[PDB]
Order: structure tokens, then sequence, then C-alpha cells
């Protein structure tokens, strides 16, 4: 049981969800800027 | 008789050693002082030696 | 018979003491107070010879000063090359325990003494092959504490059953025997003219021995305990002795009694070896609290402390030209100091 | 010059209070654990008692328990032995002795082949 | 000239270093033992492929203080005994309280099972009932045997501090083998500071 | 949810929209607000004066939860839409289809602080061991390699943290999608994570190597020193690489999907996971044997000595790792997981600090060397 790997996966997933939301916001607000 | 024999040898040794002359302490101490003063020039521990002459560097 | 003989010995010893006291006019400190002191010079480790496994019990320099011999307890006798830190010859030992080593003034012979009561002589040249035992001197019945060479052919050995002996190599028998002490003869040193050798034993007695005659001319009794190691002043008129009461004493040959005593209250450990510098103004003493205090020989001051080692120092040697001091301790390291 | 002298001894009525005194000359007295060793005639040397560097640690042989008192004074630098209620089979020469090193606890002085620092002894006859 | 001598010195130094490595391997394989009850007699044996060189002093003068100091490097001292008992006790105390023998464990053997006259503390003695007496014997022999063992233990416990230990045994090679293994394991635990 | 998938879906949606733009006929002859695509929603022909509807676009992650919405705009009479402001684009209707932080933050903070503190303590400890040169021994070689392995693990987690933090949020707020995609294609992602897995496996196997070495010394007591030391060093560095390399080949060939952090298929990750469990089991077995031997020697007061010995022994061998890996796993299904995760993370992060602390303070030889050298330094 690799504890660091488990923490890393959860942190990465939360960060990825935030990144996708930011990308959608960027597309709506400006397109390709 | 071994004990008394060794004790006799001890007495004979004491008799032989008692006879010899003894110089005064001041003269011999002066000799050691003079020897130290004479050889104080060439002493690598007393007088420090730089890295040039040093083989151990 | 014992009572009257004992009375005669008591009377004669009293006469010798009274005679020495009458000959005593001053201390060395009184006249020599007016000399400049050394100050302090601390030394730096320059080489570290790490090849041994067990504890290094004895080391002996060579007259060349290029090469030193060290003997451990693992049965290895190693002839180091002190300048370029290499092992010239490593020799296997028949017996594990070796309490002394001696290196010849020609650099062709190496003598090692152990508990096995057999002094061994190793030839170094050996055009046929390896270094090998050539002739072994087996006459003592105690153990062999120290040994030294007079030349390449005759070797003086200090046994542990009270009898110092002078040995011939090509015959193999004792030429003469010295029977003065009542104790284990710990260490002997040789005068620079190689005619007289002092003997240190466990009955707190220092004696002056004549090589050709075979008799003890003088007796020096100034210690409270056994004498570990003894060293001549480098001309041949005095010598220093190290004991287990934390006193180094300087003994005079011709005034026949102690000039000075090197003991401070903070030192409660036994001396294992004493040596002098080149001129003789510095007295080197290995101590049992893991360092090598340096003594001002005319002023009785501690010039400096050689505190590199980690265990009991067993042997201490100074080169003939006086360039360096190599100490050997029980942590299997030879440290060379400048 | 180190020598231990002993004053006392001699004939005693069995049971008599005989005292043995050892006088030490030639060394600092206050540093050495000094002991008494007795030689019975026709017998090897046997340790009797010892007292430490201060005067606190005192030990005895089993056969001499409760009859011998050992006391040391530093100023008069004397090793003093007090013997009480003597016995004829325990008659012997009594040697004052010194353990060979300062400031230590161990001793190696039972040796009959001329230990270097014991005294010459006094005959003690009961 | 210079290149040749330096290269040759490198080869000679490396050959000597390899010989020292072989000697180091065989030296660490060897467990030296000292037996005290030609100036020295060597007895070599091996029990379960572990090499034990046992050395017994030969013609050595009876004063012991100087030469014993060399023997601090040993793994264990086998001490065998048999007013002789009091002299043996004084000797064991001297070995135990030495300034240099504080690291050596003493293995004790009680040969010639016994007397009663020399010890007026023996009359007040009771058998250690934590210990198991070996059957088919004499209660007086068992009482005296444990009494001597207790005297050695009381001498041992004075400033022991775990630097070195004393093992008491009765009369032989397997016992020494087990005790040496015990000493080595205690030494290794001391290195890791578990104990 | 995947950024990679979302970008590919958006680009395909944009292409399909362009196709619609290409093939749609001209509107009603010839005044009309012009057909358009505002990079989110693809619009058809706009009649002047009408709200015109298309589906909420399929490339959104949460589009299927709101299919009943549309987007709407209004075209005014001038041939231009309901702009409502001159500089900006026309009106838009995104309202129809728009749609634990503290716990993970706190965990991130505590493990990063634990690794930093452990990194500093181990660096100081390594320097202390190397500098004295009198403590140089075979067990000290094993300790030096263990400390180095912990340093490698700390560096790997810091590099993974920096690369991952730069990857998603920082680059997007600096608006670097071309660079973000370039790193996504880059093999630096395909190697940093391999390095991180190798460092973790190296740490666990080095813990095993020290345990086996201790058991070897106590049990066997006879060996050949050069071969045994080379074997321990080879096993400790070599075998984690031996397990990691097939996992890397399997991941790279079979999946290679985005960055490898997702860990989608459990079966592929079983290959790396199982040797760590085997190392943990062997280390626990060795621990039981050593505790048995220590108790036997101590019996041959007792509770206090045993407590001190076991407490010292646990950081250097990972008994806490053993219990968390097997007993506290609970089939990996327990709720209030946070407490378990928090405790395990704290123990793992502080293990390096604890092992360094024992040698720095408790160890008598280190303390004696420090006193001796300090006294010499002060004197001269």
């Amino acid at each position: 049981e690799l504890v660091d790997n488990a923490v890393g996966g959860d942190l990465s997933k939360q960060m990825e969800e935030e990144a996708v939301r930011l990308f959608i916001e960027w597309l709506k607000n400006g397109g390709p800027s | 008789t071994a004990s008394i024999a060794q004790a006799r040898k001890l007495v004979e040794q004491l008799k032989m050693e008692a006879n010899i002359d003894r110089i005064k302490v001041s003269k011999a101490a002066a000799d050691l002082m003079a020897y130290c003063e004479a050889h104080a020039k060439e002493d690598p521990l007393l007088t420090p030696v730089p890295a040039s002459e040093n083989p151990f560097r | 018979e014992l009572d009257q003989l004992r009375q005669e010995a008591e009377q004669l010893k009293n006469q010798i003491r009274d005679a020495r006291k009458a000959c005593a006019d001053a201390t060395l400190s009184q006249i020599t107070n007016n000399i400049d002191p050394v100050g302090r010079i601390q030394m730096r480790t320059r080489r570290t010879l790490r090849g041994h496994l067990a504890k290094i019990y004895a080391m002996h320099w060579g007259t060349d000063s290029r090469l030193l011999v060290s003997a451990s307890q693992d049965g290895k006798l190693i002839i180091w090359d002190s300048y370029t830190t290499n092992k010239v010859h490593a020799i296997p030992l028949r017996s594990s325990w070796v309490m002394t080593c001696a290196y010849a003034p020609s650099g062709n012979y190496v003598a090692c003494g152990g508990l096995d009561n057999i002094c061994s002589i190793y030839n170094l040249k050996t055009r046929e092959g390896n270094v090998r035992v050539s002739r072994e001197l087996a006459g003592h019945t105690g153990y062999l504490s120290c040994c030294r060479f007079l030349d390449d052919n005759q070797i003086v050995t200090s046994s542990g059953d009270t009898t110092c002996a002078l040995w011939d190599i090509e015959t193999g028998q004792q030429t003469t025997t010295f029977t003065g002490h009542t104790g284990d003869v710990m260490s002997l040193s040789l005068a620079p003219d190689t005619r007289l050798f002092v003997s240190g034993a466990c009955d707190a007695s220092a004696k002056l021995w004549d090589v050709r005659e075979g008799m003890c001319r003088q007796t020096f009794t100034g210690h409270e305990s056994d004498i570990n190691a003894i060293c001549f002043f480098p001309n041949g008129n005095a010598f220093a002795t190290g004991s287990d009461d934390a006193t180094c004493r300087l003994f005079d040959l011709r005034a026949d009694q102690e000039l000075m005593t090197y003991s401070h209250d903070n030192i409660i450990c036994g001396i294992t070896s004493v040596s002098f510098s080149k001129s003789g103004r510095l007295l080197l003493a290995g101590y049992d609290d893991f360092n090598c205090n340096v003594w001002d020989a005319l002023k009785a001051d501690r010039a400096g402390v050689l505190a590199g080692h980690d265990n009991r120092v067993s042997c201490l040697g100074v080169t003939d030209d006086g360039m360096a001091v190599a100490t050997g301790s029980w942590d299997s390291f030879l440290k060379i100091w400048n | 010059q180190v020598q231990l002298q002993e004053s006392g001894g001699g004939l005693v009525q069995p049971g008599g209070s005989l005292r043995l005194s050892c006088a030490a000359s030639g060394f600092t007295f206050s540093n050495y654990k000094m002991n008494w060793v007795r030689q019975a005639p026709g017998k090897g040397l046997e340790w009797v008692s010892d007292i430490s560097q201060s005067g606190a640690s005192i030990s005895y042989t089993g056969s001499v328990k409760g009859r011998f008192t050992i006391s040391r004074d530093n100023a008069k630098n004397t090793l003093y032995l007090q013997m009480n209620s003597l016995k004829p089979e325990d008659t012997a020469v009594y040697y004052c002795a010194r353990c060979p090193a300062p400031f230590t606890r161990d001793c190696f002085d039972v040796t009959s082949t001329t230990y270097a620092y014991r005294g010459q002894g006094t005959q003690v006859t009961v | 000239d210079q290149r040749n001598e330096e290269k040759a010195q490198r080869e000679a130094n490396k050959k000597i270093e390899k010989q020292l490595q072989k000697d180091k391997q065989v030296y660490r394989a060897t467990h030296r033992l000292l037996l005290l009850g030609s100036g020295i007699f060597e007895t070599k044996f091996q029990v379960d492929k572990v090499n034990f060189h046992m050395f017994d002093v030969g013609a050595q003068r009876d004063e012991r203080r100087k030469w014993i100091q060399c023997f601090n490097d040993v793994t264990a001292i086998i001490f065998v005994v048999a007013n002789r008992l009091q002299a043996a006790l004084k000797l064991f105390d001297s070995i135990w309280n030495n300034k240099w023998l504080r690291d050596t464990s003493v293995i004790l053997f009680l040969n010639k099972q016994d007397i009663e006259d020399y010890f007026p503390e023996f009359a007040r003695y009771t058998t250690p009932e934590d210990a198991t007496p070996e059957p088919g014997e004499d209660p007086r022999v068992t009482r005296a045997k444990y009494f001597i063992r207790d005297e050695f233990l009381r001498i041992s416990t004075a400033s022991g501090d775990g630097r070195h230990y004393c093992y008491p045994h009765f009369t032989n090679i397997r016992r020494v083998f087990n005790d040496c293994r015990d000493i080595i394991q205690r030494m290794h635990l001391r290195q890791y500071e578990l104990l | 949810v995947s950024l990679w998938e979302t970008v590919q879906k958006w680009r395909e949606y944009r292409r399909q929209c362009q196709r619609s733009l290409t093939e749609d006929p001209p509107p009603a002859t010839d005044l009309f607000c012009n057909r358009t695509f505002d990079e989110y929603a693809c619009w058809p022909d706009g009649e002047p004066g009408s709200f015109v509807n298309v589906s909420c676009p399929w490339y959104l992650p949460w589009a299927s939860s709101v299919p009943q919405g549309h987007v709407y705009r209004f075209c005014t009479a001038e041939g231009l839409w309901l702009q409502k402001d001159n500089s900006s684009l026309p009106w838009r209707d995104l309202s129809e289809c728009e749609e634990p932080e503290e716990q993970l933050l706190f965990l991130y903070i505590i493990y990063t602080v634990g690794y930093a503190l452990s990194f500093s303590a181990l660096v100081i400890a390594s320097a202390i061991l190397l500098g004295f040169r009198h403590l140089h021994c075979t067990r000290n070689y094993i300790h030096l390699n263990l400390f180095a392995s912990f340093i490698l693990r700390a560096l790997s987690v810091f590099i993974k943290d920096a690369a991952l933090k730069w990857m998603y949020s920082t680059a997007a707020q600096q608006h670097q999608w071309d660079g973000l995609l370039s790193y996504q294609d880059s093999l630096s992602c395909r190697l940093v994570f391999l390095l991180m897995q190798y460092c973790v496996a190296a740490n666990y196997y080095w813990l095993l190597v020290e345990g086996v070495y201790l058991y070897t010394l106590l049990a066997f007591s006879v060996f050949s020193e050069q071969w045994i030391f080379r074997l321990y060093v080879s096993i400790g560095w070599g075998v984690p690489l031996l397990f990691v390399v097939p996992w890397g080949i399997v991941k790279y060939l079979y999946e290679d999907e985005g960055c490898w952090t997702r860990n989608s298929n459990m079966n592929y990750w079983l290959i790396i996971r199982l040797p760590i469990l085997f190392a943990i089991g062997v280390n626990f077995l060795i621990f039981v044997r050593v505790i048995c031997i220590v108790v036997s020697k101590l019996k041959a007061d007792i509770k206090c000595r045993l407590a001190k010995s076991t407490l010292t022994l646990i950081p250097l061998l990972g008994t806490h790792e053993v219990i968390f890996a097997f007993v506290m796993d609970e089939h990996a299904r327990g709720t209030l997981r946070f407490i378990k995760l928090f405790t395990e993370l704290s123990f793992t992060s502080f293990q390096g600090l604890m092992v360094a602390i024992l040698y720095c303070f408790v160890n008598n030889e280190v303390q004696l060397e420090f006193r001796k050298s300090w006294e010499r330094w002060r004197l001269e």
C-alpha cells in the first residue's frame, strides 16, 4: 500500500477537474483569445 | 642457601656501585643546556620548517 | 646471617643516598629558569597508515627514515613507506601475538618478539624468493618484551623473565646475560655509541648495563611504579623513563640521580612510551588518556598535545633526522605528525 | 626507593591482641590500595585483607572474618592491622604489600616468585 | 624509470592489499579464545564450521599484569577453577575490575566439584530454589556448588553495567559455542542500541 | 473527466461546426444576421428577430445532465444581433447549460512539510556520518544508502509536485495550452512518474535490506564480507528497477493515456504493488524474530527496556507500514478514510526524521564523537 501514490492520485483528480472548469470558462469568455 | 646467595650478590652489586664517582648536578645540567642550545638550530619540531624542506608536505 | 647482611645493605644504601644528596647542589629548574621557552607549536597529521587489523603494539623507524616497520596482533609485520604511504613488504607471522618489532640499521633485517619466547629474524634481500625466517633465537623462558639491534649480526633482547640477553645470529646462542632486576624487563634503549644500554623493569628500577662486560654499573630508583618505556637523551649522558604513576622522570648518568620530573595534577594515566626530539629540548610522551603530551625538557612545561588518536597509544617513534613523529595506537592507525 | 616495613609480631598467647603495623616510604600513600598477604610455613602466599584508596572499601579472607581489623591513616602513612583472638594453626609470616598501580581496583600480588613491592615480613608465632 | 617504478609499486601495493583482504576474511572468521586456570600453546577446533583458535599460556612467569593487557581483543576468556578457591576468586575479581578487560566476557568452569572450613558464611546458606539441581547427587555438593557460583556472581555484579558478562557453568565444547554465540549477539544488539 | 479528452472533443466539435458552416445554404435573401460560431456553441442560420436554438454541446463533461437546455441569441433589425454593448460580442445565453478542498489542502501541506523537514535532517545526518570518518563501517554503509534512498524519495515527490502543479492550474491561468499540450506529449511526464515509483520501491527494498542484514548478523554470524556487501547493495538498488521496468513497459505500450497519474487499470498497477507488500511481509517477519531474540536475551524494568527497544526498532523497519498495509486496509473500502490516510501520511513523512533523530541524539558513539571533536575545535 503506497500512501504517497494514493494521495497523489486524489490530488491530481481534483486539480484536473478544476483545470477542466477553467478551460471551459476560458472558451466561453474568450475563445482562442 | 639460594636466598642468601642472591642477597650476597645484591650486597656485592651495592659495593661495586657505591665506589663510583659522581659529578655535581650543576655541571651536567649545564652540559644538557649547552647541547640543547647548540642543536636548537636544526630541530624541525622546535624550530618550524616550511613546506619547501618538508618531505611530508 | 640474613639480619647482619640486611643491616649491611641498609647501611650501604644509606651511604649511596647520602653521597648522591651531597653531590646534589641544585635542581635543573633553578639554573635553567633564564632560558626562552618553546611557547606552543601544535603538529598536524600528515600521513595515516591504515593497513592493520588488530592493535598496533610496536613500531620502529629505519635509519633511512623513508621506511618504518609496524607490528600488529593479527600476525602481520608491515614495512611501510612513510613518504608515499605504500606497503613495501608485508610479512606473515608464525605466532599471532607480537609485542615488539625492531628494524636493522642496514635495512636488511627485521626482528619481531612475541609471547611465544622466540625472537625471529627476517632477511629482506632474499634473491631466491620471499622474505623468510632465517634464524630464530629461542632461549628465554618468560616472554619477549623488547628487542633492539646493535649491528646486523648481534641483537640485544629484553626478556620478561628478568634476564636481558645479548644474542649472536649466525651462531644463535646468548653471548652474555644480564641478571640485575627482580621484575619483568619492559623496555630497553641503546646509547648512541652503542656501548651501554639502559634497562626498564617492573621493580621501578632503571639500570645501566655495559655490553662487553655484562654488569650493571648504576641503579636509578626514583619511580613509584613500573617503568613502561625508556629513552636516551640523544647524546648519551641522560635518559627519560615513563611509568604508570603519570610521571616522566629525567635521569642523569654522571650525577647519578633525577634532574626533573614531568607530572601534572590533571594527568592520572600511565605513560606508555617516551621519546625525544632531534635536539632534545622537546620530550614526547605517549599517555593513556589517548593523546601524546609534548614536554619542554628544560622547563617542564607542556608545549602541546597530539590528540589525533582514539585509543591507547602503544608505540611512538621519532626519525633520526627529526623530521616527523609517528605514533601507533590500538585503533590500528599509524599517525605521522609534523 | 620503595620499601614497606613491619613492626610487631612475635610470640603471642593464643587469643592475644597483637597488632601489626606497616610503614610505607617512597611513594604517595593516599593513592594505592594496600593489602596484607601472609605466608604460612611450607605454603604459598595467601591474601589476607585489603583496604582501598580512601578507607571505605574493606575486604577479608573467609577464614579471618571478624577477628582481624585493618585500618589506614593517610597522615602517618601507615597500614595498620589489628588482630584479635588468635589461633595456633593460623600462625604465619605477615607481608605488607601494595597493589602495583595508582587509582585502580585490581591487584596481582599473591605471586610467590618475588612480587616487586611487598615487604619482607615479620614472623608471628602463636 | 619513474613511470615503471610507480606502476610496479601500484602492482606490489595491490598484491599486498589483496593478501590483507584474504587475511581479514580469515581473521574475522576466527573467534579467539583464552584459557587460563614454547611460551603459548594453540588449540584449534571448529564446531558447526565456525573456527575457534584457543590459546593456553605455556611457560609464562606467574606475575600476570603486563601480558594479560594484550588479551583484551579476545572474544571470551575461559576461566577454569578447582586455599585455592580464594586465590581464584581474587584473580577473577582482578580480571573483572581491570581498566582494559571491561569488554571481555569471562566464561567460568567449576571443575573438581567440592571446602566448608574456609567459609563461615556457608552455614547460613540456602540453595537457590529458582535454579534446578541436577539429579542423582549429594545435597551438600549441590549446596557448595551453588555457593561458589553465588560468590562468583556477587563479585561479577559489582560495577558490571552490561559492558561484559560472566557465564557460570559446571563440569563442554557446545557450552562454549553457545556462550560465544550469546556474546556476539549481545555485542551486535549493543551496536544497534536496542539494549 | 479528462482534459485531453475534452480538448479532442472540442476540436472535433469545431470541425463539425465548420462542416455545417460550409454546407448550409444562404439565408432569406439577403438580409440576415450572419451564421456564426462563438467557440462553444455552433449556430445555424439566424432569422432577423428570432431566438434560435441548438443543443447544449456534447463535448462538455456534464452535458448529459442538462440536454433540455439550449443557447439563444436575438437578431435586431439592422442585420446585427442584440449586441447590448458596442465593443463586445452580442448577447449570449449560457445560463441554460452551465452545470473536498480543505481536506486535501491540509494533507498536501502536512506531507510537504514532513518531507522538507525529513530532507533537511537526513542531509545533516549524512554529512555528519561522512565527515567524522571514524564511524565508517558496513552497517553505516547500509545506513548511508538508506538515508540516500529517503533523499531520492523526497526529491522525487518534490519534482512530481512541481511538475503537476505547473501542469494544470498555473499554466491554464498563464493561458498556455499549446505548452500544456506539448508537455502532455512530452516523455518528461512519462519519466518523472517512473522515477517517483522507482524511488518509493527503492525506499521499501532498502528497509528490507537493512532488516535482512540485521537478521543475518544475529542469526548466522558467519559470512564473506565483500560478496555479502556487494549482494546487499545490488539487491537494494537493482530489484526495485527490476520490478519497475515491466510496469513501465506495460503502461507505456498498453495504455499511455494522458499522464500516467490516473492509474486507471488496477491489474497493471498490481505488478508494482505486490513486491512492496512482499517486502513489507518479510520485514515484519524479521521484526518478530528480532523482538523474540531481544526478549529472550533480556529475560536471560523488563517492560521499560522492551518498550524502549521496540520504539527504537519501529522507525527503522516500518512496523507501522505493515499494520496499515494489511490490517488497516479493511478491503480499501472504509469511510472516514481521511483519518487513516492522515495517520499513514504523517508516519511515512516523519519516518525519515525519526530515523535521523535517533542517530543524532540517542546514539552514544555519535554524541561522544561530537563532544571530542567540539572540544578540539574550541581549543584550536
